[PDB]
RNA sequence: CUCUUAAGGUAGCCAAAUGCCUCGUCAUCUAAUUAGUGACGCGCAUGAAUGGAUUAACGAGAUUCCCACUGUCCCUAUCUA
RNA sequence: GCCCGUCGCUAGUACCGAUUGAAUGGCUUAGUGAGGCCUCAGGAUCUGCUUAGAGAAGGGGGCAACUCCAUCUCAGAGCGGA
RNA sequence: GGACUUUUACUUUGAAAAAAUUAGAGUGUUCAAAGCAGGCGUAUUGCUCGAAUAUAUUAGCAUGGAAUAAUAGAAUAGGACG
RNA sequence: UAUCUGGUUGAUCCUGCCAGUAGUCAUAUGCUUGUCUCAAAGAUUAAGCCAUGCAUGUCUAAGUAUAAGCAAUUUAUACAGUGAAACUGCGAAUGGCUCAUUAAAUCAGUUAUCGUUUAUUUGAUAGUUCCUCUACAUGGUAUAACUGUGGUAAUUCUAGAGCUAAUACAUGCUUAAAAUCUCGACCCUUUGGAAGAGAUGUAUUUAUUAGAUAAAAAAUCAAUGUCUUCGGACUCUUUGAUGAUUCAUAAUAACUUUUCGAAUCGCAUGGCCUUGUGCUGGCGAUGGUUCAUUCAAAUUUCUGCCCUAUCAACUUUCGAUGGUAGGAUAGUGGCCUACCAUGGUUUCAACGGGUAACGGGGAAUAAGGGUUCGAUUCCGGAGAGGGAGCCUGAGAAACGGCUACCA
């Protein structure tokens, strides 16, 4: 049952201390490394299965593999990720371009689509707008309060 | 002990809250806030123990989740919020403005105030210091830090804050003859003019206090809260004007008042 | 690991102390940085409550200060030349605070010979306008001038590399330079 | 026991960040930062017109004096730049309604500013751990017996 | 980790277990007040001892002493409101010489006897413990 | 109390280089001990300068065991003159 | 009359005692030394930057001439990262 | 007018102090152990007292006192005051 | 709540013990046991071993939904209700248990931080980011869940292939006026003077400087600052806190695998005139750097622990006491190292031993003074079979976390 491990070398099983973001191990709580077994990267006769990936195709179709073709499941969902997917321009507006997929209830059929994100919206630009002004207003209001006091300070000597 | 404690055993709580012994194992334990946890008064004790508006603990939240209570003009929603000295607490949907201010015994008393006065607060400056970029700042006991203050305001002086805009508006110095609350100690609850600040370089200065009855008593400087001019307090005072009565004197007053 | 607890120490009376509790991270110590001289290489170390110290393992180029001229320039750092704690720090050229080091002189030459006009011990009006005024304060210590002949400068490390990650320091002057100078002739 | 020729240590000895420009000819050969220890302790002339360093001195040094301020008689002047105080006291055993003489030994650092011999009553002030056992600094010295 | 629901015990037993003197006196109090057992005499005999001590102590203070006054009058005041201390033995000196029956007299049981109702302190009992 | 023959083995010590029976009994060491040691003692036939008992140091003296070491052995092989 | 000691029986107690007696725990000599951690290396695998050539763009503004920024694709020459 | 014990012990009075427990005031848990509640009235939208006080004999801090008991100082004057 | 009595003699009076008597938040046990209230309880011996179940998870209107979920209907052709799963965030360092270790340790009252760290709550705080032709109507790749091809007796194991998100990961724009400083094209020689070129947020690191003061008047050398009545003149001149600081705070010259300065979300749908999906704009949320606060933590001053001398000298093994410098730390410190000295504790009991020893609040016993107890309802400490090690995080030397040895 034990899986090979990219780049151990060796044709046997060895126990490793495994950490986050490493194959053959999914940490159950942030910080948990776990000393678990792993099989060598070198192909020996002890194998149950061997995962191969086709790089170059040969002279004959393989009935179940080369011939048939299976579809991705989800399309782009971010803004520009749709734009890179359809070779569009910044000015093109996604929205009327996103992959939809039909839903068949039993008598009523409807559809559904993502929710493009990073999407530029009326609302978003209103937010940058508010922040900006917030910054300038307070800056000026600060510079009045500073100036006011620096006057109150002068009078704490003149008088 | 590996980190901050989160519970409080109902027994290790401040006595002045006056919670009973049996009920459950626990007392609320003040959240982190503007007041020291032993010098504070959770909104939940207020609403349910002192006010009797709540029964359950559930009902306290149910109340607070209705944004029904402002502390110093800001709606407060945390059951264990640590309100404290000079705090205001405004119960809007019933026309009530209070101000946590001490008994004579030592317990945070129900002192209602005008729909005015809930406009402001007295705040004892704790430190006054040069902040970065040369800008000065004071710090009141209630965790307020108002920048750009009057250069005459030194430490132990009190200060009139607005509320709805922060901002200091007039202030009182600390010298001989000023009207003073006693914020903690054995004399917790008393009021009265100063007389003498016994200073001791190194540690703990002593402030001899006389009241509107000529009883003298001393506490520490960290315990004195200046609240006005002799016979002129900048906040309305609870019944009995923080006087202290000998239990003899105390006995007489009850039974005589009693009857008719 | 290491622990900076005073528990394990004998008492002043001399008494052995029984083990009270186990080690706690909030009293630990870490292994030293014996910062060397080479291509920049600093490892950061996650201290208590967030925070970063910076284990500098290899250092060339640290920011140095000529105190009397009022400036600071970033030299090379040649090697270490002395060290009051342990001479092994010299032998193996390890960089620490209070190190004593030879550093390049050319950035300091380049400043002197354009702030003053003079060369070191051998146009334009507004250029010469200043020069003549900045003069009469252009004679420095002879113990500091002659050094420039070798294109290297005796300097002392006032940073803490294995912490700061920076090997800053100042060029030895005055009576300070006299003293270390003295130690150098009697061994080096 | 004895006080050095100043620069008698493998590292140069100086107060920190107390610069004297060689570019500037002066009177005094070396700048000398000292201070007011506090509490009505008068920094002596020895602290000021002396050439000693001692980073752990309550004047001319980087150490504050706060907390207790104790007095004991001097009992051991053998350590370099630190001495041993004896503090005699009386413990009250309730049961016999009587007292017993106990004593304590307080290691305390003594600036070169004071020439302290054994027998001297000495006033010292608590001052942050200097070293393993030392938490006090000789801050005043009343006379011997002659 | 709750809070200790406190308690104390109400009686005390005699040091010498077989004083036929005391044993005689006790029984008289048992049939002349219709008592159940000795503990009913013990209880009060304890009760009484704590009073006389409290008194005893205050009597060692100065008169006009803040403490003596508040809690000397207090003692007397309680002992009056009950029927133990008579309308003018209202001093601390008299609370000392206060005897036992002085208490036992004021029992519901003895009182139910003391105004018709029962004709017998034993009748009085079985009447009270029966609503 | 008595008999031979003058006395009748005290202090000690022991299956001891003195004990037949005897490879004594008990304990200990060991898988197992006709061995060793510690004890026991009606001791064929221990014993007081015919010296008894004790004893540190010493011994190419007799004896038992432990650690080390090892071709003594298992189990023999190879080399040099 | 009282009464001392050897000697004799029974039972209990502690003491001495060959067993280089035994067991448990603390601290330890010397030799050996896991592990995670820090460091000199290692580099399965991935990868940011620069650069000459080629194809397809669009103009920083022209009667022919002139010239940026962004993206994406195949021999390479570099110095870097995980 | 503030600061003021040569250097102490002693003693007074306070301060900073935890609750529960203890002592102890109030209160009819039906009594009591307890509890810290409760009480008054038009009880058809109310009013209202409480939840005190004492105790800590070490040491530390602040303070009034200076009897008792220790302690320092002018004798080659190397004394004191200005 | 200040008491005694029985037992040595023929009798006597004493010494003196034994015996009685009374209580016990004092456990066991025997017998007995109807009602009300109150309700301790596997501490003692074994911190001995543990079947099995449970004891820590978490979603707002407000970070991520294309479920080949569910309801639906929305006005919904980007999304829009509800919502498994999963990513993100936070929590799991609290509680609860137990008393083994521990005798100057812990702990108690009392100090210190001018010796440090501090998620969070509360209050403050950011016009400066590029560059001598830049996306800011918004940059870039990757992954989970999911689909599908799989392995193994077995587990909260997971492989290789294919998809797609963000407040996950990685990037990166922006904003007024002035002022001050260096470099200085050039002109015109005197009192000489300058155009415009750059630099100037914060945080980091080093150096230097200011951070004044008890009360007054002159002379100079050096580099230059105002003015006027062009001779020479200058006044009303500026600075906080502490008992005490190289304090707060500021300035100069630079330093940096350059910290941060919103590419986030929910409700609102208003208002200007050139009418473009232009310009502006409200109530909150979630973040963010610094400082204060708060809940804490870490060290820490002074005094205080039972039996013991059939423990009298102990400590410097291989740090014991101290000096200097560094390294390490959140930080002081022989905490560690290097060098240097020979110091430190003790009959006022050191050192060592014992303890059927966690410290205290407290409990029992009542003339008093004392005697004895305190595993255990509250505070503090410690530990999770024994030890050591470490990850993650603000916080752990964590054990319902991991790694190793031992059992
Ligand atoms: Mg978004
Ligand atoms: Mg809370
Ligand atoms: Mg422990
Ligand atoms: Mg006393
Ligand atoms: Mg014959
Ligand atoms: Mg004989
Ligand atoms: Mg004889
Ligand atoms: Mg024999
Ligand atoms: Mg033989
Ligand atoms: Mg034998
Ligand atoms: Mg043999
Ligand atoms: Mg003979
Ligand atoms: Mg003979
Ligand atoms: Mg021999
Ligand atoms: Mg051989
Ligand atoms: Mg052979
Ligand atoms: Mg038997
Ligand atoms: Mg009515
Ligand atoms: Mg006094
Ligand atoms: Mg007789
Ligand atoms: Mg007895
Ligand atoms: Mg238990
Ligand atoms: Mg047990
Ligand atoms: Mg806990
Ligand atoms: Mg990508
Ligand atoms: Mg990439
Ligand atoms: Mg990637
Ligand atoms: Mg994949
Ligand atoms: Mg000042
Ligand atoms: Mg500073
Ligand atoms: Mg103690
Ligand atoms: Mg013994
Ligand atoms: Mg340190
Ligand atoms: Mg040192
Ligand atoms: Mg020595
Ligand atoms: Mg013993
Ligand atoms: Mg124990
Ligand atoms: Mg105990
Ligand atoms: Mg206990
Ligand atoms: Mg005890
Ligand atoms: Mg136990
Ligand atoms: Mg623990
Ligand atoms: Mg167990
Ligand atoms: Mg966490
Ligand atoms: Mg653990
Ligand atoms: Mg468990
Ligand atoms: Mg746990």
């Amino acid at each position: 049952g034990f899986p090979m491990k990219q780049g151990v070398l060796l044709p046997t099983r060895i126990k490793l201390l495994l950490t986050k973001n490493v194959s053959c191990y999914r940490p159950r709580r942030d910080g948990e490394r776990k000393r678990k077994s792993v099989r060598g990267a070198i192909v020996g006769p002890d194998l149950a299965v061997l995962a191969l990936v086709i790089v170059k195709k040969g002279e004959q179709e393989l009935e179940g593999l080369t011939d048939t073709t299976v579809p991705k499941r989800l399309g782009p969902k971010r803004a520009n990720n749709i734009r890179k997917f359809f070779g569009l321009s910044k000015e093109d507006d996604v929205r009327d371009f996103v992959i939809r997929r039909e839903v068949t209830k039993g008598e009523k059929t409807y559809t559904k689509a993502p929710k493009i994100q990073r999407l530029v919206t009326p609302q978003r630009l209103q937010r940058k707008r508010h922040q900006r002004a917030l910054k300038v207003r307070n800056a000026q209001a600060q510079r009045e309060a500073a100036a006011e006091y620096a006057q109150l300070l002068a009078k704490r000597l003149s008088e | 002990a590996r980190g901050p404690k989160k519970h409080l055993k109902r027994l290790a709580a401040p006595h002045h809250w006056l919670l009973d012994k049996l009920s459950g194992c626990y007392a609320p334990r003040p959240s982190a806030g503007p007041h020291k946890l032993r010098e504070s008064l959770p909104l939940i004790v207020f609403l349910r123990n002192r006010l009797k508006y709540a029964l359950n603990g559930r009902e306290v939240k149910a109340i607070l989740m209705q944004r029904h209570v402002k502390v110093d003009g800001k709606v407060r929603t945390d059951t264990t919020y640590p309100a404290g000295f000079m705090d205001v607490i405004t119960l809007d949907a019933t026309n009530e403005n209070f101000r946590l201010v001490y008994d004579v015994k030592g317990r945070f008393a129900v002192h209602r105030i005008t729909d005015e006065e809930a406009s402001y607060k007295l705040g004892k400056v704790k430190k006054v210091q040069l902040g970065k970029k040369g800008v000065p700042y004071v710090v009141t006991h209630d965790g307020r830090t108002i920048r750009y203050p009057d250069p005459n305001i030194k430490v132990n002086d009190t200060v009139k804050i607005d509320l709805a805009s922060g901002k200091i508006t007039d202030f009182i110095k600390f010298d001989a003859g000023k009207l003073v609350y006693v914020t903690g100690g054995r004399n917790l609850g008393r009021i009265g003019t100063i007389v003498h600040k016994e200073r001791h370089d190194g540690g703990f200065d002593l402030v001899h206090i006389k009241d509107s009855l000529d009883n003298t008593f001393v506490t520490r400087l960290n315990n004195v809260f200046v609240i006005g001019e002799q016979g002129k307090p900048y906040i309305s005072l609870p019944k009995g004007k923080g006087i202290k009565l000998s239990i003899a004197e105390e006995r007489d007053r009850r039974r005589a008042q009693q009857g008719l | 690991g290491i622990s900076r607890d005073s528990r394990h120490k004998r008492s002043a009376t001399g008494a052995k102390r029984a083990q009270f509790r186990k080690k706690r991270k909030f009293e630990l110590g870490r292994q030293p940085a014996n910062t060397k001289i080479g291509a920049k290489r600093i490892h950061s170390v996650r201290t208590r409550g967030g925070n970063k110290k910076y284990r500098a393992l290899r250092i060339e180029t640290g920011n140095f200060s000529w105190a009397s001229e009022g400036i600071s320039k970033k030299t090379r750092i040649a090697g270490v030349v002395y060290h009051p704690s342990n001479n092994e720090l010299v032998r193996t050229n390890t960089l620490t605070k209070a190190a004593i080091v030879q550093i390049d002189a050319t950035p300091f030459r380049q400043w002197f010979e354009a702030h003053y006009g003079q060369t070191l011990g051998k146009k334009s009006k507004n250029a010469e306008r200043k020069w003549a005024a900045r003069a009469a304060s252009a004679k420095i210590e002879s113990s500091v001038e002659s050094q420039f002949s070798a294109g290297r400068l005796y300097a002392c490390i006032s940073s803490r590399p294995g912490q700061s990650g920076r090997c800053d320091g100042y060029i030895l002057e005055g009576e300070e330079l006299a003293f270390y100078l003295r130690r150098l002739t009697a061994k080096k | 026991s004895t006080e050095l020729t100043v620069q008698s240590e493998r590292a140069f000895q100086k107060q920190p960040h107390i610069f004297n420009n060689p570019k500037v000819k002066t009177s005094k050969r070396t700048k000398r930062w000292y201070k007011n220890a506090g509490l009505g302790f008068k920094t002596p002339k020895t602290a000021i017109e002396g050439s000693y360093i001692d980073k752990k001195c309550p004047f001319t040094g980087l150490v504050s004096i706060r907390g207790k301020i104790l007095t004991g008689t001097v009992v051991s002047t053998k350590m370099h730049r630190t001495i041993v105080i004896r503090r005699a006291y009386l413990h009250y055993i309730p049961k016999y309604n009587r007292y017993e003489k106990r004593h304590k030994n307080v290691p305390v650092h003594v600036s070169p500013a004071f020439r302290v011999q054994v027998g001297d009553i000495v006033t010292v002030g608590q001052c942050r751990p200097i070293s393993k056992t030392v938490r006090f600094n000789v801050v005043k010295v009343s006379a011997a017996a002659a | 980790p709750r809070a200790p629901r406190t308690y104390s015990k109400t009686y005390s037993t005699p040091k010498r277990p077989y004083e036929s003197s005391r044993l005689d006196a006790e029984l008289k109090l048992a049939g002349e007040f219709g008592l159940k057992n000795k503990k009913e005499i013990y209880r009060i005999s304890f009760q009484l001892s704590k009073i006389r001590r409290a008194a005893r102590d205050l009597l060692t203070r100065d008169e006009k002493d803040p403490k003596r006054l508040f809690e000397g009058n207090a003692l007397i005041r309680r002992l009056v409101r009950v029927g133990v201390l008579s309308e003018d033995k209202k001093k601390l000196d008299y609370v000392l010489a206060l005897k036992v029956e002085d208490f036992l007299e004021r029992r519901l049981q003895t009182q139910v006897y003391k105004l018709g109702l029962a004709k017998s302190v034993h009748h009085a009992r079985v009447l009270i413990t029966q609503r």
